[PDB]
């Protein structure tokens, strides 16, 4: 196993202001490449990693669809709500300002 | 301003918001005996025209709700007569510059 | 508050500098009254997915559907949750390459 | 066993064999399903 | 049906093409992956107006590596195909089936099922052609068609179309 | 490498399943209740997971979207339902809806023309508006006719899993979703809902979301041996739940017998997601076993939220420590045994290819070593099996896993981590035997002894990481807590009680002493004072 | 947005965290073979080479510091005083 | 990719109705387009010839800071070094007009929706049986537009 | 509780929702590190002891700067217009006086950034001054010089007045341990300041000052929260040897409506 890194741990590095430091939950544990829709904000996307189709059906596209790094644990997070019909929707890009 | 000693009619006072633009307050008399801004712990408040307000917004850059409040039935706030939307300076001893400058807005 | 709260570290020989219990005392305080620091008090407030992590986790997810929440992601937690730096001092800001300068 | 975990776990051990010393406490032991009652009462001698 | 629409695209720059003339680099690397591009969505890229005052911005530092994000905003002109759309272009093949025809950076086909009857395919001629009760069409000669439907592709977008309306054919 | 661009979430938009969009969604059809065996015979059956799902036993095979395992998120697939069942923690306030609107019509029993009504109508908060609303509207029990039909609202209670009223007159409520599809878009809107994202009927599901396998696990026992996740189990029941149903409403439906076995898949859907209520019926598995609801998987602490996210297991050590009286302060001794595990990424540069070179080729074994080389192509050469072993001849841009070395910034705690020195950034110090050797001047903040004490390490990755660590963590920077405006780590134990004695008028020491001592000052001038 | 060169307000002097997190970025992006301002006077770990970029104010870095509203307030690495 | 300034939260839910001369062109070409510095501006309505001046003027002001043949050459040095070779012939080969004025005269003057406006100047026309026939969309935007049908072969340019 | 709580750019305090909770950190923008237990002398002592140390009068042969400190203590003797810049002087250490009795208990030591005792320490054996020749400072040297000071301990930034209040506001008790040490007595007649010693304490109170002020970026919340609960976790469940101590903050934290002790005290009226 390995060492956890709970709570308490984070709060001090937060004091310190250690921010990259502690961003570096993911290098250093979980991580992970999800493939969204540009749409449905959603884990749904077949992406073929070669021949680069994309796609997600029932949103039908191919074309609009983004890449990004979450903790697994999280990746899970949400496969666990949709499944119990809540829907997470990640969106790479604020609508509502402020 | 009507002084009620004792107590005023719940038929009575349902008749206050009835004559606007003039507002009417009530104080019940046992409560005023002694000037609660004299307390040791009262800090000197203070009003702000729509235009001292429409400035500390534009010089903080705040979107009022951003401002700490203050209660319509807070006791200073009766005492100085406030309205739902005014603001309130608050300017009190401090023992680490000496005097500190606050401001809560009436909710 | 303060006086209080100060009273009861000073009643036991130990010392902390005023900012600290006042800034406690103050966020407590400046909503209108007299917010607690619990579940029922902070908690409670404008801060989805923070909430969630504390006490209510599930339903306080739930009736977020249920409503359909829109998160900022403006939250020191939903980073966190998410894998990103938060907004915390060292990533409250932008670092550019001028290539003017360089 | 069943549909009864409503039981208490801890009666039954595995007696410890760290040192003979060891083993005499393990025996001599008692339980007390759960700030006063942990006090040494006079009753105790 | 020529346009120019007001778009921006995103480079990340690795640390090396740092130097005092960088503005440039970005520049020329964005002219290497927009004029000449092609997508349903925004149609032909074909050309970025006023160079000279592009806009780049300050760009991010990415956090992992060192590459700088930046998203330049320009100006272009783009032509995309519609439905029902008229326009003529270079006849430039023609076989039994129909021809196809040449407008801009684009090749819209017509069938033989979407001509008028009495215009056939003609055998053995050279080069292959088609002949009217007066007409006479081959690679060369103009043509004015309306496309009909319109097929997103690759880095092409190609379409169909017919003559068989009035007004349309040769000129 | 994925062509798709990469970006950060900046927004979250919560919502419910519109049953439309899960059927979309699905890749598979989950008709069976089993799992695979083609009559014994090993697979996955199209019927239950991977009937086109993710999958197990390293086959890249998963709808050819390939990725084997690793690199495959989970892939969705549904069921449809027989008949329409209550979302288990949703039931209080479909139940709250109805209290608000009308049945056998579907619209608000309240309108701008109530007084009362405006001034919650104008309460701008989707929650509290909601709020103020429902409790206007549990009163009123009239449908007045603006609409019309005054069909009498009954009074609705809740039993277990089911919404029962009076008009007495006492009917079981099944029909209520038909009443909210009718419900106004600007009544959903009065209600605390959303058009697009969260319609008040979607709190009743129709096709139900399966959740695919990394979501439930299976773990076997080698090969030749069961093993299945605990959701893997109430969807299968849930599944059985289904097939009988129907099985019962297109034959000899014995119409008030089926109800009877529609009760029970309201249940196992109740169960599935929350298995934790108020009507009892634990709904145990055979064994005794509760059976964990997918709600039971997140509740805080150990539950995904905050066990797996706001804090997770993470290039980490931990062992004994002892003081040691010859090491700066900000110094932190570590056994050998560690530095040749503990590694840190350093890309191939002009300026310590050279010294890198041979790092790698020292092997994984010695000491001033390294143990891993990864070429542009995200590929790894492990240091210690690789045919090329000793060969490889670095290329700039490549980077290399090495050993732990003196001066390196790493993190060293002790919890209960209760302070901002809990956690101070130390000189790496590689020494012989099994334990992490601090200062001792550096032991209050910490607040350790060498009882057994042990401590946790933590090693930076990237370059700045490390700088973050050694610029705002040093220990140096430490010395002077804010918390009390003043230093926290003085002289401790031999060193503060001797200090005290060498200063009494009668401590005298002579030239062959007052030497030795010099000599230990590092800083020392090279001259003996008068 | 924006805000001009002028009416800046800000701190003149460079925050704990923006010079730590500068010479951060500074150094890794060294360390990615980028390339250097100065002298590289015998030194060769990234970090000493980013804080003499630093003693220098040859370090083409540009701190862009929000305001809780959401504005700006742009600084070169050569302005901000560096005091600390 | 390349993205427009028309940035729109697709949020989940397919509402892209056929392309026609109904003057239904794709969402991202509206009679009300966004402009860079965050303004509102009317579509860009560019018939050909038009469109072989704009493009001839920016690969020109393009090779002067960078330092059917008089346009082949100015393509082999500020161009990539094929789309547009044959958008510059095709669209030289059927632009209608030569001077920067007797363009500017079609603009002062037809200057009905951007596309129109474009398509009457880049396609010849006699009737009006036969504009508002290669151009569907008019038919009762303007009583039989006749006049100015004429204004343009009468300022076409000769060849 | 806290965790969202940082100084901002502006310095202001405040959360993930830009809701101000303070608008100067600490209301002086100071960071706790660089500050310490100073003395305030103005508040303490006697009406007599107090004037006969900042009290200086050209205007007179007993209470005036003997021409044993001064290097122009006889041709300044008598001077109108320099015993007015000396008179401001002198009524302002007495508003002072008068406002620090804010610390009603009279008690003179409190915390303050820049240590001024030591920064005139380092001065003294820097330029090694004599106890016996006279300094070089007219009393416009020292009067007018510490006021040029007050102008650079630029706390907030702002254009405006608004903010430029603020500055004064979240400042002043400094000013006042600032004056107190810099009246021209003391200066003086206290520590003999050259001309050049006195224009490097200067310049180093300034310098120190703009160090010791509060970082946008200080995670302050998360601080604020453990200071206060760490030296909470070194205390007893007892309330033994009023309820008090761990319970009692839990009390509080809590918001009870019925407290234990409730108790309540007052004091006489005036006389
Ligand atoms: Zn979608
Ligand atoms: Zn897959
Ligand atoms: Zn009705």
């Amino acid at each position: 196993g390995g060492l956890r890194f709970g709570e308490m741990e984070r709060d001090c590095m937060i004091a310190h202001g250690a921010a990259g430091f502690l961003k570096e939950l993911m290098e250093a544990s979980d991580a992970f490449r999800v493939h969204v829709c540009g749409i449905c904000g959603l884990m749904s996307v077949i992406a073929n990693l070669k021949k680069n189709q994309f796609e997600c059906r029932s949103c039908k596209n191919k074309t609009n669809i983004y890449q990004l790094h979450i903790p697994y644990a999280a990746k899970l997070l949400f496969q666990e709500l949709m499944a119990m019909n809540i829907a997470p929707r990640l969106y790479t890009e604020r609508s509502g300002v402020s | 301003i009507f002084i009620y000693q004792n107590n005023i009619t719940p038929s009575a006072n349902k008749m206050i918001p009835t004559v606007s633009p003039a507002i009417i307050e009530t104080f019940q008399e046992s409560d005023l005996v002694v000037n609660i801004t004299h307390h040791e712990l009262v800090p000197k408040h203070i009003r702000l025209s729509d235009g001292e307000k429409s400035q500390l917004l534009q010089r903080y850059k705040l979107k009022e709700s951003q401002l700490p409040r203050i209660q319509r039935e807070d006791p200073v706030a009766r005492y100085l007569g406030l309205k739902r939307g005014q603001v309130v300076k608050i300017i009190r001893r401090s023992e680490t510059s000496g005097r500190y400058a606050s401001y809560r807005i009436c909710l | 508050l303060y006086k209080e709260i100060l009273n009861v570290i000073a009643f036991d020989g130990s010392y902390v500098n005023y900012r600290h219990m006042a800034l406690l005392v103050d966020v407590m305080t400046s909503r209108g009254y007299l917010m607690a620091i619990t579940r029922h008090g902070i908690n409670r407030a404008d801060t989805a997915l923070m909430r969630c992590s504390f006490e209510e986790t599930v339903e306080i997810l739930f009736e977020a559907g249920a409503a359909a929440e829109l998160d900022d992601c403006r939250g020191v937690s939903e980073n966190v949750m998410l894998g990103q730096l938060a907004p915390m001092g060292t990533g409250a800001f932008d670092v550019m390459i001028d290539e003017k300068l360089l | 066993q069943k549909k009864a975990m409503s039981s208490r776990a801890g009666v039954s051990q595995v007696l410890n064999r760290y040192t003979y010393s060891s083993t005499l406490s393990h025996l001599r032991r008692t339980n007390t399903p759960i700030a006063k009652p942990r006090q040494l009462h006079n009753t105790h001698w | 049906m020529f346009f120019l629409k007001d778009l921006s695209l995103i480079l990340t720059l690795h640390p090396s093409y740092f130097g005092p003339q960088m503005n440039q680099y970005l520049r020329e690397k964005l002219l290497t992956d927009v004029e000449g591009t092609c997508t349903g969505q925004f149609g032909y890229i074909v050309t970025v107006l006023d160079g000279m005052n592009i806009d780049v911005g300050k760009g991010r530092i990415i956090p992992g590596s060192g590459s700088a994000e930046f998203e330049v905003k320009y100006r272009a002109v783009v032509w995309k195909p519609f439905k029902g759309e008229v326009v003529d272009a270079i006849v430039s093949n023609v076989s039994p089936i129909g021809f196809f025809a040449d407008v801009g950076p684009l090749n819209v086909f017509v069938s033989t099922r979407l001509i008028p009857d009495n215009l056939v395919y003609n055998p053995s001629n050279s080069p292959p052609a088609y002949m009217s009760n007066d007409e006479l069409i081959t690679k060369g000669s103009k043509v004015r068609l309306k496309v009909v439907g319109t097929r997103t592709d690759v880095n092409e977008i190609y379409a169909i179309g017919s003559i068989k309306e009035d007004f349309l054919g040769a000129i | 490498y994925s062509s798709a661009p990469l970006r950060s979430v900046k927004e979250v938009q919560f919502g419910l399943l519109s049953p439309e969009e899960i059927r979309a969604i699905s890749v598979v059809k989950i008709e069976y209740p089993e799992i695979m065996d083609e009559s014994r015979q090993r697979p996955r059956e199209g019927g239950l997971n991977d009937p086109k799902l993710g999958s197990i036993d390293r086959n890249f095979k998963c709808q050819t979207c390939g990725e084997g395992m690793a690199e495959c998120p989970g892939h969705f697939g549904h069921m449809e339902l027989a008949k329409p069942v209550f979302h288990i923690g949703f039931i209080p306030k479909i139940k709250k809806v109805c209290e608000c609107i009308c049945m056998n019509c579907g619209k608000l029993l309240l309108d701008e023309t109530n007084p009362t009504m405006a001034q919650a109508i104008r309460i701008r908060d989707p929650k509290k508006r909601f709020n103020a609303v429902w409790q206007l509207c549990k009163t009123k029990m009239v449908c007045e006719a603006r609409g019309g039909c005054g069909n009498t609202q009954p009074v609705v209670r809740k039993d277990g899993m089911k919404l029962w009223g009076t008009w007495q007159p006492e009917r079981k409520l099944l029909e209520i979703l038909n009443v909210f599809k009718h419900i106004s878009p600007e009544d959903c809107f009065r209600l605390g809902f959303n058009e697009d994202y969260a319609r008040p009927e979607w709190m009743i599901i129709t096709v139900l979301p399966v959740p695919p396998p990394q979501v439930r696990p299976s773990i076997a026992m080698d090969e030749t041996t069961q093993g299945q996740d605990d959701l893997t189990h109430k969807l299968s029941d849930i599944l059985k739940a289904n097939i009988n149903v129907q099985k019962l409403e297109m034959d000899g439906s014995p119409q008030h017998i089926i109800n009877e076995v529609e009760q029970l898949l309201q249940f196992h859907v109740a169960t599935y997601m929350d298995n934790d209520i108020a009507g009892q019926p634990q709904a145990l598995q055979k064994s005794g076993r509760p059976v964990k609801a997918i709600r039971a998987r997140l509740k805080g602490k150990e539950g995904r939220l905050r066990g797996n996210l706001m804090g997770k297991r993470v290039f980490s050590a931990r062992t004994v420590i002892s003081g040691d009286p010859n090491l700066e302060l900000d110094q932190v001794g570590v056994p050998i045994s560690i530095a040749k595990t503990l590694s840190y990424p350093e890309t191939v540069t002009q300026y310590n290819i050279h010294r890198l070179t041979e790092y790698v080729r020292n092997g994984p074994n010695e000491h001033p070593g390294a143990k891993y080389v990864i070429r542009d192509n995200g590929d790894r050469i492990d240091l210690r099996y690789h045919k090329r072993a000793g060969d490889i001849v670095l290329q700039y841009g490549w980077k290399v896993e090495r050993h732990l070395m003196d001066d390196d910034p790493v993190l060293f705690n002790r919890q209960p981590s209760l302070h901002k020195m809990s956690m101070m950034a130390h000189r790496v110090k590689v020494m012989p035997y099994s334990t992490f050797r601090l200062n001792l001047s550096v032991t209050s903040p910490y607040n350790a002894d060498f009882d057994g004490d042990e401590m946790n390490l933590h090693v930076p990755q990237s370059e700045e990481t490390r700088a973050e660590l050694s610029q705002l963590c040093a220990v140096p920077l430490q010395i002077v807590s804010p918390q009390s405006n003043k230093p926290v780590m003085g002289i401790v134990q031999d060193t503060l009680c001797g200090v005290r004695k060498m200063t009494l008028r009668d401590t005298f020491i002579e030239y062959e002493q007052v030497m030795n001592m010099l000599f230990w000052v590092p800083s020392w001038d090279g001259v003996v004072p008068q | 947005l924006a805000i001009l060169k002028e009416e800046r307000t800000t701190t003149p002097y460079l925050t704990k965290y923006e010079r730590a997190r500068i010479l951060g970025t500074r150094a890794l992006q060294i360390s990615m073979n980028a390339p250097v301002l100065v002298d590289i006077e015998g030194e060769t770990d990234p970090l000493q080479i980013a804080m003499k970029e630093l003693s220098q104010r040859k370090i083409p870095l540009v701190i862009r510091r929000y305001l809780p509203d959401g504005s700006y307030e742009d600084w070169g690495c050569d302005e901000l005083i560096v005091d600390n | 990719s390349t993205s427009t300034v028309g940035a729109r939260r697709r949020r989940a839910k397919v509402d892209d109705e056929e392309n026609a001369t109904l003057l239904r062109l794709g969402p991202e070409f509206a009679l009300k387009q966004y402009d860079h510095d965050g303004n509102e501006h009317d579509l860009i309505a560019l018939s050909l010839s038009e469109s072989r001046l704009l493009i001839r003027e920016a690969l020109k002001a393009r090779s002067r800071a960078r330092n059917e043949i008089d346009d082949d050459e100015l393509a082999k040095v500020t161009s990539g070094a094929g789309v547009v070779k044959k958008t510059l012939d095709y669209l030289n080969t059927f632009a209608r007009f030569k001077d920067e004025e007797t363009c500017t005269a079609v603009d002062q003057l037809l200057h009905l929706h951007p596309f129109e406006i474009a398509q009457l100047s880049s396609l010849g026309c006699e009737d009006v049986d036969e504009a508002i026939t290669l151009i569907p969309s008019l038919a009762a935007k303007k009583e039989v537009l006749q006049r100015i049908l004429d204004e343009l072969n009468r300022l076409e340019d000769p060849y | 509780a806290l965790e969202d709580i940082m100084v901002h750019y502006d310095g202001t305090t405040r959360n993930s929702l830009g809701d101000i909770i303070q608008f100067l950190y600490g209301e002086d923008g100071l960071d706790g590190t660089q500050v310490e237990r100073q003395t305030i002398d103005t508040i303490p002592g006697s009406d007599k002891a107090f004037h006969k140390r900042y009290y200086v009068d050209l205007m007179d042969e007993k209470n005036s700067i003997k021409p044993d400190v001064i290097e122009y203590a006889a041709d300044i003797l008598g001077d109108v217009e320099l015993q007015k810049e000396l008179n401001s002087e002198y009524e302002q250490l007495v508003s002072d006086r008068k406002f620090l009795r804010v610390f009603v208990n009279g008690d003179h030591n409190w915390p303050l950034p820049v240590n001024l005792r030591r920064i005139i320490q380092n001065a003294q054996q820097i330029f090694h001054l004599d106890r016996a020749k006279a300094s070089d400072l007219t009393i416009p040297e020292i009067i007018h010089g510490v006021r040029d000071l007050c102008k650079k301990l630029f706390v907030l930034r702002g254009e405006n007045e608004l903010i430029k209040e603020a500055q004064q506001n979240a400042t002043s008790l400094f000013q006042c341990l600032v004056r107190a040490r810099l009246a021209t007595r003391r200066i003086l007649e206290e520590f003999r300041l050259n001309r050049d010693a006195f224009e490097w304490v200067l310049g180093t109170i300034e310098a120190q000052f703009q160090r010791s002020l509060v970082h946008p970026g200080e995670m302050v919340g998360v601080i604020a929260a453990q200071s206060i609960g760490e030296p909470a976790t070194q205390m007893t469940l007892n309330t033994f040897h009023v309820t008090l101590g761990v319970p009692r903050l839990k009390e509080i934290l809590n918001v009870a409506k019925n407290i234990k002790t409730p108790a309540l005290t007052v004091y006489l009226d005036r006389e």
